RNA sequence: AUGGAGAGUUUGAUCCUGGCUCAGGAUGAACGCUGGCGGCGUGCCUAAUACAUGCAAGUCGAGCGAACGGACUGAUGUUAGCGGCGGACGGGUGAGUAACACGUGGAUAACCUACCUAUAAGACUGGGAUAACUUCGGGAAACCGGAGCUAAUACCGGAUAAUAUUUUGACGCAUGGUUCAAAAGUGAAAGACGGCUGUCACUUAUAGAUGGAUCCGCGCUGCAUUAGCUAGUUGGUAAGGUAACGGCUUACCAAGGCAACGAUGCAUAGCCGACCUGAGAGGGUGAUCGGCCACACUGGAACUGAGACACGGUCCAGACUCCUACGGGAGGCAGCAGUAGGGAAUCUUCCGCAAUGGGCGAAAGCCUGACGGAGCAACGCCGCGUGAGUGAUGAAGGUCUUCGGAUCGUAAAACUCUGUUAUUAGGGAAGAACAUAUGUGUAAGUAACUGUGCACAUCUUGACGGUACCUAAUCAGAAAGCCACGGCUAACUACGUGCCAGCAGCCGCGGUAAUACGUAGGUGGCAAGCGUUAUCCGGAAUUAUUGGGCGUAAAGCGCGCGUAGGCGGUUUUUUAAGUCUGAUGUGAAAGCCCACGGCUCAACCGUGGAGGGUCAUUGGAAACUGGAA
């Protein structure tokens, strides 16, 4: 562009979509709309508990749920780790980032927090997973 | 009225103050007309006093007063008597 | 201390002595554990540069972070930048105490500057890294001028540098001046450092 | 102490003892270093109506005068 | 000079283009697992949601009366009241606000200011009332209604009094100015002292200091799939009234103003010093601290005052909450603690005015949820530790094995040594400097004195806090975990499982011989922390001013005529807007940076510089760009 053409119109920059977008939204109860928090885990209830299958070359039979948030927006969570304990109504904490092989799943649910447990019988990342110190 | 007085400076547990010509409405520790000088209560042998003594003397001689410590302070440099003098 | 781990197999997987010399890397001079004994392979760039805080690191025992907010004190300085990195380690208190053979040993000149036995300038200082300057007196307190660890250090010694005094009798050093690349420890590539943290 | 003054340029004369300036200036524009020019229409008073629309001119400023206006004529300097 | 690194991933292989991903620094963070100590900080970012309970503003009997109450006439109170001042400060919060809100440079011959300080002139003479009090009544509170009284530095009538308003004469536009000489009007206080005067109340005139108000220049969010906006609107003319200019109104008139340099609409937002990231250019942000602004259940308003259209004032309208003998009464944490709700998420219904500051009072004192401390929380920064020395890199154990061995490993026993801490057992700072009183001088004023101001040296007292801190004694005891180990990117083996269970930032791994899954040895990185998630900047030259392109990878409009706008041959003279060079005034402090001092070091604190502007004013130069001839 030539320098009266970048005065004229200037340059502009792209924008970033997030990943994680239902993290970004909160809920003003009696005004009755929403609002943008940015907030690192959010709060749910658990809706359905099942299991995926992946895509291209994988297989497995993966375990996940739906669960709606705080706000009032609804999500697939993978649930990580070996055994679990969820159920219908139960209240969890999910946090940021995607599963590749699900479609469409794109949250985890932290285990250690709240009413789910730490794995069984795991020694060696036990900080995720959280499990506590044998012995 | 228009005073003149200390701030306070330093951390927790030890001070150090400025000694400024404000204005009675003012917060301690904001906006200020002056600064004429420093104090130290604390450091070792007697507290160090400095201050410049003709600005000083403008300010009393325009109104200003002084709070009940500084006239400790600006009287052991006699100036509350190079400003009793000049009748 | 704070590393206080064993000082054996830091040498041997560094290859500087660390100590005393030599002793370390007699009978086994390669790295530790099961795979220790087998053909080293080659090492990177990222490889190589990491060897070299990590040699002048374990030397002196700091940890990373008071190593690093040193690094770049030591480039605020006129001068080359690598070497008044060095040379501000050689300050350190017991680093000097150690350097006038006050005690036999890098660890244990620490636990004499912890525990409260050195006294720099008349006063009691117990911070292994206060930041000596060329003009001060390091003495020795003076209930503690007949522990046994003292006088056995004391002899033995047989070097002191050429920025201390050492009134070997008082007990009683002075840094005169500042050192010289010529005299710092030698195995130490310095400007594989300074590459090291602009990475 | 003084009051500032300008040069200009009439571009109306409809009003009543009330005419319209157009003060010519230029900004450089702080990214690309290129200068601009602009415009801006100072309202300004005459009274017994003298000058004329397209015609330099000169005004200097003053006290709030009506809803608009704040500068007064000081000096024709020429026309066609 | 002090400053600038990349790597993986499209092919059978290659060179490009182009996305994607990682490695770095940040944060009022949260979450998972672990946690020794000290110092400096920070800590509801969400519903400006609702608030239970205690406190955040009082003070003066040297203005005054009291049925006052009472030492002893009643000291002292002020239980109560009238009067005076402060309550507009300080404390909180950003809902609203795209605005002269804010920042920066100017003007106001268009302005207001209690107190403080000076300099003069004064304070004259009278009056009428009234609180409290008392006595009758009512009213569920809340309170009210009569009388009968009584003070005040309360209120008022005149006396006199400027530069007060008028009418005369002797520049920056509407002028300003001071010399008049007439006229109209306009003040006041006593209190507590000493022998008439000192103190501190009043009143008027001027100034100064201080705190405001207004106007302008310039900067300062996006959105045309938002192109027309206004009607006191835009000028005029009078009249009001404002502290002050003005459509600021009200009439009477005219038909204007504004806008593609973006009128209007719409969405969003306090702003700034500053902060984070980047070699920089730039980009992101406006916690804690200061300056400004706005707001106090919500919408209207006025009183009182120098100043408010008023967080702990008033009245009205609305919604809520409580009480009641149903007629009516009361309220409002975006003060400080604290409660409920909501959220991933955020502290004591804490002590003291000791210091520093404010309010009132002659002062003593009093009031202060300002402030100073102390609690809570690895929430961050910074420092110290959890030993050190020698000692077989062999015991016996784990793990591997090529079964010989190898490794953990100087690691451990083992002997010594020390006390950071830890414990007990004794001492024990600064932060303070006074005010006030008491003397003694001095100076002014005095008939003189009291007093006043200054100078001195005396007397007092620290919440924290017996908190630092020190000195002994005692003992290595009581103080490390968390994440890796395929490649990017330091650190590998065994076994279990067998496209299962799982893992995964990206590439991808797993289908009975996975350094990718789990666990166990060994390694490696960091460390009272270590991982994970959210967000920002860099890498990204991936918006390219630095610093990119359009034949074929994305990209020259099918082509003309042309309007703005941008850009333009040669020479001379002049001008000086841009350009260049000075001098000043400013761009607060705190920052940032540099120097230095004080902290045992360090974080931290304190001083002095330096830097920072499309800035203003005033001089000079004249090549270039511009203006003229």
């Amino acid at each position: 562009p030539t320098i009266n053409q970048l005065v004229r119109k200037p340059r502009q920059s792209k924008i970033k979509k997030s990943d994680s977008p239902a993290l970004n939204k909160g809920f003003n109860s009696k005004k009755k709309k929403f609002t943008d928090l940015n907030s690192p885990q959010k709060r749910g209830v658990c809706t359905r508990v099942g299991t995926m299958t992946p895509k291209k070359p994988n297989s497995a039979l993966r375990k996940y749920a739906r669960v709606r948030l705080s706000n009032n927006i609804e999500i697939n969570a993978y649930i990580p780790g070996i055994g679990h304990n969820l159920q219908e109504h139960s209240v969890v904490l999910v946090r940021g980032g995607r599963v590749k092989d699900l479609p469409g799943v794109r949250y985890h649910i932290v285990r250690g927090a709240l009413d789910t447990s730490g794995v069984d019988g795991r020694r060696q990342g036990r900080s995720l997973y959280g499990t506590k110190k044998p012995k | 009225a228009v005073k003149i007085r200390l701030t306070r400076l330093g951390s927790k547990r030890n001070p150090f103050y400025r000694i400024v010509v404000a204005d009675a409405r003012s917060p301690r520790d904001g906006r200020i007309i002056e600064q004429i000088g420093t104090y130290n209560p604390t450091s070792a042998n007697a507290p160090e006093i400095k201050v410049d003594e003709a600005l000083a003397l403008k300010w009393l001689n325009d109104g200003a007063k002084p709070t009940d410590t500084v006239h400790n302070i600006l009287s052991k440099e006699g100036i509350m008597k190079k400003f009793d003098e000049q009748k | 201390a704070r590393f206080r781990g064993s000082n054996w197999k830091k040498s041997r997987r560094l290859g500087i002595s660390l100590s005393g010399t030599g002793k370390e890397l007699e009978k086994r001079p390669y790295a530790p554990g099961q795979h220790g004994p087998n053909q080293r392979k080659k090492l990177s760039e990222y490889g190589l540069q990491l060897r070299e805080k990590q040699k002048l690191r374990y030397l002196y025992g700091m940890t990373e972070r008071q190593f690093r907010n040193t690094f770049d004190i030591a480039g605020k300085k006129f001068g080359v930048h690598g070497e008044n990195f060095m040379i501000l380690l050689a300050s350190r208190l017991d680093a000097v105490v150690y350097s006038l053979g006050l005690a036999r040993t890098r660890r244990q000149a620490r636990q004499l500057v912890n525990h409260g036995h050195i006294l720099v300038d008349g006063k009691r200082v117990d911070i292994p890294s206060y930041s000596v300057k060329p003009g001060q007196t390091i003495s020795v307190r003076e209930k503690s001028q007949k522990l046994n660890i003292i006088v056995e250090s004391v002899e033995i010694n047989n070097f002191v540098p050429e920025y201390l005094n050492f009134d070997a009798d008082s007990l009683t050093g002075t840094f005169v001046r500042l050192p010289e690349r010529s005299e710092l420890p030698a195995e130490i590539n310095e400007q594989l450092i300074v590459e090291y943290y602009s990475r | 102490n003084d009051r500032k003054v300008y040069v200009g340029k009439v571009v109306s004369d409809k009003m009543d003892k009330t005419i319209t300036v157009l003060v010519e200036t230029y900004k450089t524009h702080k990214l690309y270093g290129k200068r601009v020019k602009y415009s801006k229409k100072y309202k300004t008073h005459d009274e017994n109506n003298s000058a004329k629309l397209g015609d330099i001119v000169k005004i200097q400023e003053t006290r709030p005068l009506s809803a608009t206006k704040r500068f007064r004529l000081v000096e024709i300097v020429e026309e066609s």
